[PDB]
């Protein structure tokens, strides 16, 4: 997944 | 390999910024990186955009989502501009780098340190900053008002942040909040305890370009  | 690295006082790391109600970590984490390595070489500290790196980075998912290694790879393909040519704003929106005219600064390559590793971490955080991970959902990482973090806190990956220095036991690191956060936008994590995995899981996945 994507770091936010 | 000193006992202290601090690149602050090296004259390497500019001033602290927020990404603000963006979920753009990862290109601010880069900036940092890039920006180092710039200086390390050159004798010339810069500020490079950030708010390039996420109307840019499509494979990044901007305003809340990125890959602090698509960033550099980015940079080092492409290349990045100043943060006066391409200021901060906040929100993702149309690439104008190309629009922004030629660029300023352009990297020679990103390399990534071996994850799970506090040895390997250092040594390269001793020959220049690293964009590094770790779990800031926290929610007394979050309240970190100055000190050195323990915990509790886990191992669920997903906020990027910097390294810009450590001791014989606190790691130190450059948040991408406010100067109203931990000690004046920086905060200090514990080191060699045994944890692989890191506190707050701050070994699992940390970068880098390259300069000739």
């Amino acid at each position: 997944a994507a770091f936010a | 390999i000193p006992e202290y690295v601090d690149w602050r006082q090296k004259g390497a790391v500019t001033p602290v910024k927020n990404q603000g109600s963006c979920g753009s970590c990862w290109a601010f984490s880069a900036v940092v990186t890039i920006e180092g390595i710039i200086k390390i070489r050159t004798g010339n500290l810069n500020q490079y955009s950030e708010q390039e790196l996420l109307d840019c980075d499509r494979r990044s998912y901007g305003c809340n989502g990125g890959y602090p290694w698509s960033a550099l790879q980015l940079v080092a393909q492409y290349g990045i501009h100043y943060r006066n040519t391409y200021p901060y704003e906040g929100v993702q929106r149309y690439c104008r780098s190309r629009e922004k005219g030629p660029y300023a600064a352009k990297t020679d390559g990103v390399r990534q340190v071996q994850p799970y590793n506090q040895g390997a971490l250092l040594y390269s955080i001793a020959n220049q900053p690293v964009s590094v991970v770790l779990q800031a959902a926290g929610k007394d990482f979050q309240l970190y008002r100055g000190g050195i973090f323990v915990g509790p806190c886990g191992n669920k990956v997903d906020h990027a942040v910097a390294a810009v220095g450590y001791g014989p036991n606190y790691i130190l690191i450059k948040n991408s909040w406010g100067t109203g956060w931990g000690e004046n936008g920086y905060i200090r994590i514990k080191r060699g305890t045994g944890n692989s995995y890191g506190v707050c899981g701050l070994y699992t996945s940390s970068f880098y370009p390259v300069k000739n």
